[PDB]
C-alpha cells in the first residue's frame, strides 16, 4: 500500500505551423526540471498511475496565463481534491482546488481505494483521463489533457511502468480546433497526439487509447495487427468517443470518411 | 404461471414546459407529455411522488417482470393524433379518443442471468417518432426478472433506481409554429434537475437512455463516483459512452456526502446545460432534529388549533406531565389538512424520519393512529409526502398505545424548513408527542463517537475529575451526551476557570459542531454555561477557536438547564485530532455530557 508522487505542472509552449498552446508537464523533485518525451506523446500531458490502496498525491504548479486545475475522471476524490467549480455549497477552504491561479501551486490528494478500481473481468489496469475543468472547451483545446491509470495488486512497477505486460502506448485520437481556444486562430486539425497527417515518432515492434475532441465525436481506431484483445476475445477495431478512454512497421488509421481521409493515422 | 396483468392508464397531454425552471430567460414552450391517471375515466391523475420527481419530462415509468402482461389504457387528450409504442415488445390514435394496448413482457425483454435485476427500454409515440419525441412524448419502460417488484410494483432489493434521459430537445421539431431552440438536457431540464438524492455508500441502479439523433453522443459522468457494469461480466467504468438509440443500466455505489455534478462531459454540450447537481446524504442521517432535546424552541412550534391546554409547544417525544402533548379537538382533516402542527427549522434541513407518541390524561389514552406529512421551503408551497404509498399520498401508521414510540421512515430524503403534521386517524383524540429525524443538507454533520461508543473511553481525558468516597467517581470519559445511571457525566474536581475536557479523535477529522448537556444527580442541577474550544493536531500546542476576525477566544453559549441540549456550529470547521472544551461559566458545579459532529477527511 505504497504512496505515489507526481509534480506535474501547466505551462504554455509553442507547438507544430506553430501556435501558442498549453500542456501538462511532468517535472520532478520540487519542480527543478522536466524530462520530456519526443517519441510520440505530442501534446499529450504526462501519464498518472497508481494501484489500489496507493494514497497518491499529485502536486500541481500552474504557469499558463489562465487559472486551471487537475480534473481526474476516474477517481473517488473529495471536494478539496476534485478539480471542478459549480454550486456545491462548499466553503473556500474546499474551493481552492477548483481553480489554481496563474503562478500558484496546490496538491490534489487522491485516495484511490479498493471499490474504485478495476474489476476482475477487466484489463489489469483501467485507463482514464484528466484535463482542466476551469474551462472545458478552452483548456483541452489549448493542449491540456493527460492519461490516468488505476491498476490492481502487484500489477504496476515500482518505477511507474506496466508489469507482466510492459511496453503499452497511449494514442490520443483527438481532433483540435484552434478556433475554440487560447487564440482566435481558425484551424481544424484531426490529429493523433497533436501531430497531423504525419510527423509523429512511431515505434517498431518486437513481434491505452483516449479520444478527446470537445464536441460530439466518435473515433474508430483500426489497427493492422491482431494484437487488440479486449478481455477474452479479439475485435477487428476499437471505438471511442469525444471523452472516453480505453484500456515492425504498419499503420493505425480510423476508416471514417473524415479521419483517414484527413491524416489521422499512427503507423505501428 | 405468473402472467400478472399490470394496469396503467396513461394519457397524452398538452402542457407548458419550462426547461431551466429550477435554475436562458424565458424557456417555456408548449409541449405534449405522457401523464399518469388513476383510472378509466381519466378524471383524477396519479400525483407524482418523491421517488419519480427526477423524471422531469418523461412519463410514468411502466414496469414489469418477465412473463408479465402489460395493459395500458391510452387516452390521448391532445389536439392531434398520437400513439404509445413500447420499444422492446418482441394506428394513430385520434384526439379525445381512447385505445388499450397489450404487451407481453417476454424473456427477450428481461435482463441477463447474472446481474442487474432490471433492464431499461423506452416507450414513446410513434405516429412520427422524431417529431413526437421532440415534442415530449417519451417515457421509461423497465422489465425486471420475477420477484424484483413488490405488491405495488417498485424495486425493494438494490432499490433506488434512477432514470436519466440524456438528449437534446430541438423545439424546431414539434408545436414550433414559430434562433437555436435547442436544449442540452437531462430529463428535459437544463443545468438543474431536482429529485436526485441518495445515501452515502448506497447502491443505486441507473437506467441511462438516449433516444436522440446521430449528433447526440453523451458521456454521462457522475462526479466523485464510479459506475459499475453488472452482467455476465463486471467492469468498473468511470464515465459511460451513451450512444444514440441506446439504453443501458449500470449500478453505482455513491461515496461521500455533498453536492456533486452529473454531466455528459462532452465539453461543448455540458456547458450548454447537460448537467445537474445530485445530492449524497450522510450514511447515518437520522438524528433528533431537536423537539425532544430542547434544540427546537417553543417559538418554532405552531398549530392551527389545539384542544384547551394541550398546546403545540407540548408535542415533544417523552416530555411528561399532566399536559404533555398536542391534542386537537377534532381530526375532521380529510381532503383538508386543517388540524396540523407545524415545525419550523428556521433553515433548510434533511428530513429522513418521524417518531410519534400519544398522551395519557390519567387513565384515558390518547393517540394518533394515522397521519400525513407535508413540507415546504418557503411556507407558501406545501407538498404532501408520498413514496411507497399506494394512495395519492402517504398515510403513515400511527401509535397503538399512548406511550410506545412509533418509528416511521421517509422513503426518499426530503429537504424542508417547515414540516407540517396532521392527524388523519385517532383513538379518542389525535394526541401527538413527536420527534423529527434528519441532518444538515450539506452533510458532514453526524456524531463522531461520544454517544455511540465508536469513540472509546481511553480517548477522553480531562485535567481534573471527582471521586467522592461515597462510591461516586465522575471520570472524564463519561461526558457522553445522553448518559444515564450511577455517575452519568464529567465532574470538574475544581470549579475555577482553567479546567479542561479533551477528546482524542485518533486522527484528523472535520469538526462541524458540538452538543453540550448538564447533569442532574444527587438532587443538584449543575452544568456548563459557557466554554471555549482549543484544537491540536499532534497533541500539545493549542489554538483558541476565534471568529472570522478577532484575537480574543470564542465564547460559545452553552446550556441554561440540567437536561436540555444546546448545539453550536463552527462556521469555519475545525480540522484536527484533539478538541478541548474550556468551561468559562456555569451553575453550581462544572459537569458535562457532550457529543461532537463532523466526518472523516
Ligand atoms: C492570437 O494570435 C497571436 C498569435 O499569433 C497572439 O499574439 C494574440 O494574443 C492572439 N490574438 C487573438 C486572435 O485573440
Ligand atoms: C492533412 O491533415 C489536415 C489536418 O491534420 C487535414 O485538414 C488535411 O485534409 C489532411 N490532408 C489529407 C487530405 O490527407
Ligand atoms: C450485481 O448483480 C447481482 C445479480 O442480480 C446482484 O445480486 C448484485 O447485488 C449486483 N451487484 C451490485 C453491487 O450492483
Ligand atoms: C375533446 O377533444 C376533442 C379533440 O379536439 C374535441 O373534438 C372535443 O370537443 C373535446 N371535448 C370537448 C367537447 O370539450
Ligand atoms: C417503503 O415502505 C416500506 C419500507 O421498506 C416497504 O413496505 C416498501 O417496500 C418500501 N418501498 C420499497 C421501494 O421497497
Ligand atoms: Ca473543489
Ligand atoms: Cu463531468
Amino acid at each position: 500500500a505504497k504512496l505515489r508522487q507526481f509534480y506535474v505542472a501547466a505551462q504554455s509552449i509553442r507547438w507544430n505551423t506553430s501556435f501558442k498552446k498549453i500542456v501538462y508537464r511532468e517535472y520532478e523533485a520540487y519542480f527543478q526540471k522536466e524530462k520530456p518525451q519526443s517519441r510520440t506523446s505530442g501534446l499529450l500531458g504526462p501519464t498518472l498511475y497508481a494501484e489500489v490502496g496507493d494514497i497518491m498525491k499529485v502536486h500541481f504548479k500552474n504557469k499558463a496565463h489562465k487559472p486551471l486545475s487537475i480534473h481526474a475522471q476516474g477517481i473517488k476524490y473529495s471536494k478539496f481534491s476534485e478539480g471542478a467549480s459549480y454550486s456545491d455549497h462548499t466553503l473556500p477552504m474546499e474551493k481552492m482546488d477548483d481553480a489554481v491561479a496563474p503562478g500558484q501551486e496546490y496538491t490534489y490528494e487522491w485516495i484511490i481505494s479498493e471499490h474504485s478500481g478495476p474489476t476482475h473481468d477487466d484489463p489489469p489496469c483501467l485507463t482514464h483521463i484528466y484535463y482542466s475543468y476551469v474551462n472545458l472547451v478552452e483548456d483541452f483545446n489549448s493542449g491540456l489533457i493527460g492519461p490516468l491509470l488505476i491498476c490492481k495488486k502487484g500489477t504496476l512497477t515500482e518505477d511507474g511502468t506496466q508489469k507482466m505486460f510492459e511496453k503499452q502506448h497511449v494514442l490520443m485520437f483527438a481532433v483540435f480546433d484552434e478556433s475554440k481556444s487560447w487564440n482566435q486562430t481558425s484551424s481544424l486539425m484531426y490529429t493523433v497526439n497533436g501531430y497531423v497527417n504525419g510527423t509523429m515518432p512511431d515505434i517498431t515492434v518486437c513481434a491505452h487509447l483516449i479520444g478527446m475532441s470537445s464536441g460530439p465525436e466518435l473515433f474508430s481506431i483500426h489497427f493492422n495487427g491482431q494484437v487488440l484483445e479486449q478481455n477474452h476475445h479479439k475485435i477487428s477495431a476499437i471505438t471511442l468517443v469525444s471523452a472516453t478512454s480505453t484500456t515492425g512497421r504498419w499503420t493505425i488509421a480510423s476508416l471514417i470518411p473524415r479521419h483517414f481521409q484527413a491524416g489521422m493515422q499512427a503507423y505501428i | 404461471n405468473t402472467g400478472n396483468r399490470k394496469y396503467y392508464y396513461i394519457a397524452a397531454e398538452e402542457i407548458s414546459w419550462d426547461y431551466s425552471k429550477f435554475v436562458p430567460e424565458d424557456t417555456v414552450y408548449k409541449k405534449v407529455v405522457f401523464r399518469k391517471y388513476l383510472d378509466s375515466t381519466f378524471t383524477k391523475l396519479d400525483p407524482q411522488g418523491e421517488y419519480e420527481e427526477h423524471l422531469g419530462i418523461l412519463g410514468p415509468v411502466i414496469r414489469a417482470e418477465v412473463d408479465d402482461v402489460i395493459q395500458v389504457r391510452f387516452k390521448n387528450l391532445a389536439s392531434r393524433p398520437y400513439s404509445l409504442h413500447a420499444h422492446g415488445l418482441s394506428n394513430a390514435i385520434q384526439p379525445n379518443k381512447t385505445y388499450t394496448y397489450v404487451w407481453h413482457a417476454t424473456t427477450r425483454s428481461g435482463p441477463e442471468n447474472p446481474g442487474s435485476a432490471c433492464r431499461a427500454w423506452a416507450y414513446y409515440s410513434a405516429v412520427n417518432p422524431e417529431k413526437d419525441i421532440h415534442s415530449g412524448l417519451i417515457g421509461p419502460l423497465l422489465i425486471c426478472r420475477k420477484g424484483t417488484l413488490d405488491k405495488e410494483t417498485n424495486m425493494p432489493v438494490d432499490m433506488r433506481e434512477f432514470v436519466l434521459l440524456f438528449m437534446v430537445f430541438d423545439e424546431k421539431k414539434s408545436w414550433y409554429y414559430d434562433n437555436s431552440h435547442e436544449f442540452h438536457a437531462i430529463n428535459g431540464m437544463i443545468y438543474n434537475l431536482p429529485g436526485l438524492r441518495m445515501y452515502e455508500q448506497e447502491w443505486v441502479r441507473l437506467h441511462l437512455l438516449n433516444l436522440g439523433g446521430s449528433r447526440d453522443i453523451h458521456v454521462v459522468h457522475f462526479h466523485g463516483q464510479t459506475l459499475l457494469e453488472n452482467g455476465t461480466q463486471q467492469h468498473q467504468l468511470g464515465v459511460w459512452p451513451l450512444l444514440p438509440g441506446s439504453f443501458k443500466t449500470l449500478e453505482m455505489k455513491a461515496s461521500k456526502p455533498g453536492w456533486w455534478l452529473l454531466d455528459t462531459e462532452v465539453g461543448e454540450i455540458q456547458r450548454a446545460g447537460m448537467q445537474t447537481p445530485f445530492l449524497i446524504v450522510d450514511r447515518e442521517c437520522k438524528m433528533p432534529m431537536g423537539l425532544s432535546t430542547g434544540l427546537i424552541a417553543d417559538s418554532q412550534i405552531q398549530a392551527s388549533e389545539f384542544w384547551g391546554y394541550w398546546e403545540p409547544k407540548l408535542a415533544r417525544l417523552n416530555n411528561g406531565g399532566s399536559y404533555n402533548a398536542w391534542i386537537a379537538e377534532k381530526l375532521s382533516t380529510e381532503f383538508n389538512p386543517e388540524p396540523w402542527i407545524q415545525v419550523d427549522m428556521q433553515k433548510e434541513v434533511l428530513l429522513t424520519g418521524i417518531q410519534t407518541q400519544g398522551a395519557k390524561h390519567y387513565l384515558k389514552p390518547y393517540y394518533t393512529t394515522e397521519f400525513c406529512v407535508a413540507y415546504s421551503l418557503d411556507r407558501k408551497n406545501w407538498r404532501i409526502f408520498k413514496g411507497n404509498s399506494t394512495r395519492n399520498v402517504m398515510y403513515f401508521g400511527g401509535n397503538s398505545d399512548a406511550s410506545t414510540i412509533k418509528e416511521n421512515q421517509i422513503d426518499p430524503p426530503v429537504v424542508a424548513r417547515y414540516i407540517r403534521i396532521s392527524p388523519t386517524g385517532s383513538y379518542n383524540k389525535p394526541a401527538l408527542r413527536l420527534e423529527l429525524q434528519g441532518c444538515e443538507v450539506n452533510g458532514c454533520s453526524t456524531p463522531l463517537g461520544m454517544e455511540s461508543g465508536k469513540i472509546e473511553n481511553k480517548q477522553i481525558t480531562a485535567s481534573s475529575f471527582k471521586k467522592s468516597w461515597w462510591g461516586n467517581y465522575w471520570e472524564p470519559f463519561l461526558a457522553r451526551l445522553n448518559a444515564q445511571g450511577r455517575v452519568n457525566a464529567w465532574q470538574a474536581k475544581a470549579n475555577n476557570n482553567n479546567q479542561w475536557l479533551q477528546i482524542d479523535l485518533l486522527k484528523i477529522k472535520k469538526i462541524t459542531a458540538i452538543v453540550t448537556q448538564g447533569c442532574k444527580s444527587l438532587s443538584s442541577e449543575m452544568y456548563v454555561k459557557s466554554y471555549t474550544i482549543h484544537y491540536s493536531d499532534q497533541g500539545t500546542d493549542w489554538k483558541p477557536y476565534r471568529e472570522k476576525s478577532s484575537m480574543v477566544d470564542k465564547i460559545f453559549e452553552g446550556n441554561n438547564n440540567v437536561r436540555g441540549h444546546v448545539k453550536n456550529f463552527f462556521n469555519p470547521p475545525i480540522i484536527s485530532r484533539f478538541i478541548r472544551i474550556i468551561p468559562k461559566t456555569w451553575n453550581q458545579s462544572i459537569a458535562l455530557r457532550l457529543e461532537l459532529f463532523g466526518c472523516d477527511m
